């Protein structure tokens, strides 16, 4: 199944990596600049960069692990909620309410589309079509993903779709026959 | 005479710091020639006596000569290592 997340310590680890990334990026902006700049203008003329890094890190991993622990399953919806929280933190530097809402919903939609494709930049190996069973089944078996058959079982049709609209467990013809 | 390699390692560090912080552009280039000599010392030290003289012949005797020859008859401005310039780095 799944096992519950360490929201405490993953959020501490995320705050550590965000602090380090803010240190590195503030040093990078210091070195790549003009004007009178010294060693302690790294945190005064930084442009608020450590706040960006740490706030995004705490917000995303807190909301991700909390949503995965509240829903008790793991899919791309947790990436949607965590990206909504990250967009909230990135949109609060904009001191404006409609832009804040735009940052929230659009970053959450982009991160949910990210987390729905697998939440991986790279590939999954066995989930690929190259490294999976493909083509026809050669004789009758549970049809996997990436596989094609000629006929499907009708019990699978009734269980997956339903028993409602035009769909029935026995066809209309043989349900109405003379004997 | 055990710590010879350690000594060449340390002296090479010190020579690079004197390369990147030097008044005059050719004071910096003479420190580079000294670093070539420290290299050839390390190469004889490890067991490659052939290569050390190949370094002294090719790198010192041709590349450094070309480099010094360039610095002589061309004009190159230089700021020196101000602390105002480089502790932002
Ligand atoms: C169909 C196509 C759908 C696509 C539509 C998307 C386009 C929307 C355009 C919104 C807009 O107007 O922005 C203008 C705005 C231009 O700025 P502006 O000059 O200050 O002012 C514009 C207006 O005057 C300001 O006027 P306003 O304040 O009244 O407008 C309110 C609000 C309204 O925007 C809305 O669209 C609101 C819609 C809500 C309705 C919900 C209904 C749902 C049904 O728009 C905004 O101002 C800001 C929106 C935030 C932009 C978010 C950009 C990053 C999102 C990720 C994209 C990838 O854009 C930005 O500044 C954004 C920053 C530039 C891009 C930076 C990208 C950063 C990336 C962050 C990380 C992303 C994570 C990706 C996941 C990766 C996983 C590893
Ligand atoms: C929870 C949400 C809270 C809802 C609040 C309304 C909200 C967000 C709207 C987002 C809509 C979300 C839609 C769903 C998602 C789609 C994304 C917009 O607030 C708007 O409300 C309008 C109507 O009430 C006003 O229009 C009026 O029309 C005429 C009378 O009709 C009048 O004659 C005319 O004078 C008005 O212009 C606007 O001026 C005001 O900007 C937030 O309001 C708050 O934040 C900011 C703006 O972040 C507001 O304006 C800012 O402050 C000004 C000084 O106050 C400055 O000048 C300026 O710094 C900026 O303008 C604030 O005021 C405040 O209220
Ligand atoms: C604008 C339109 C946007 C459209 C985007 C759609 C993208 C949706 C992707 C769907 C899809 C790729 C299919 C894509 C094919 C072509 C796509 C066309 C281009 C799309 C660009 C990626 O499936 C991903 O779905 C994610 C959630 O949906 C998961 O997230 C993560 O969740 C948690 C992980 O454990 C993490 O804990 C959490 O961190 C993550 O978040 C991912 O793990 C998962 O890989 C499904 O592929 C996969 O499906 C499965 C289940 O059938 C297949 O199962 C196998 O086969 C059967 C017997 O063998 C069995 O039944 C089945 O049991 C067996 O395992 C696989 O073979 C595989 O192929
Ligand atoms: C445990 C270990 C802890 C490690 C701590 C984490 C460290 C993470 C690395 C930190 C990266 C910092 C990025 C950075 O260097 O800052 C941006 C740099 C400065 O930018 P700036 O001067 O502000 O430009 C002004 C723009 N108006 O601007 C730059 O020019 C940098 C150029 C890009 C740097 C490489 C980016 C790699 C990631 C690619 C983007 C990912 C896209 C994913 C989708
Ligand atoms: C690069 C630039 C990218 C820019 C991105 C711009 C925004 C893109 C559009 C927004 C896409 C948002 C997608 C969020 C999807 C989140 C997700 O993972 O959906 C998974 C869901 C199956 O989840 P399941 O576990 O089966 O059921 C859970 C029920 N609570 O699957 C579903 O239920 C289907 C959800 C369909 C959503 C359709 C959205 C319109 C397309």
């Amino acid at each position: 199944h799944f096992h519950p997340y360490n929201t405490l310590g993953l959020a501490t680890q995320s705050a550590m990596v965000g602090l380090g990334a803010g240190v590195v990026a503030a040093a990078a902006r210091n070195s790549l600049a003009t004007g009178p700049r010294n060693i302690l203008t790294t945190f005064s003329k930084s442009g608020g960069v450590v706040t960006i890094f740490t706030g995004a890190s705490i917000a995303y991993v807190f909301t991700y692990c909390s949503a995965a622990n509240l829903r008790e399953r793991k899919d791309g919806w947790n990436h949607m909620w965590a990206g909504a929280a990250t967009g909230a933190v990135l949109g609060a530097r904009t001191k404006l309410v409609p832009a804040f809402i735009g940052w929230t919903v659009l970053c959450g939609a982009a991160c949910g589309l990210f987390g729905w494709t697998g939440a991986r930049f790279n590939a999954d190996r066995k989930a690929s079509l190259e490294q999976s069973p493909k083509g026809f089944v050669q004789e009758d078996a549970h049809q996997t993903f990436w596989e094609v058959v000629h006929r499907r079982p009708l019990s699978l049709t009734v269980e997956q779709l339903g028993e409602g609209r035009g769909i029935n467990a026995v066809p209309i013809a043989t349900a109405t026959e003379a004997p | 005479t055990y710590y010879f390699i350690e000594i060449t390692i340390f002296l090479a560090i010190l020579c690079t710091i004197f390369i990147i912080s030097a008044k005059n552009p050719m004071v910096s280039i003479l420190y580079m020639i000294a670093l070539f000599v420290i290299a050839a010392m390390y190469l004889y030290l490890i067991g490659l006596g052939i290569f050390s003289l190949l370094y002294i012949m090719i790198y010192i005797g041709a590349i450094a000569v070309l480099f010094l020859f360039i610095i002589t008859l061309l004009d190159i401005n230089s700021t020196e290592l101000s602390v105002k310039s480089n502790i932002r780095d």
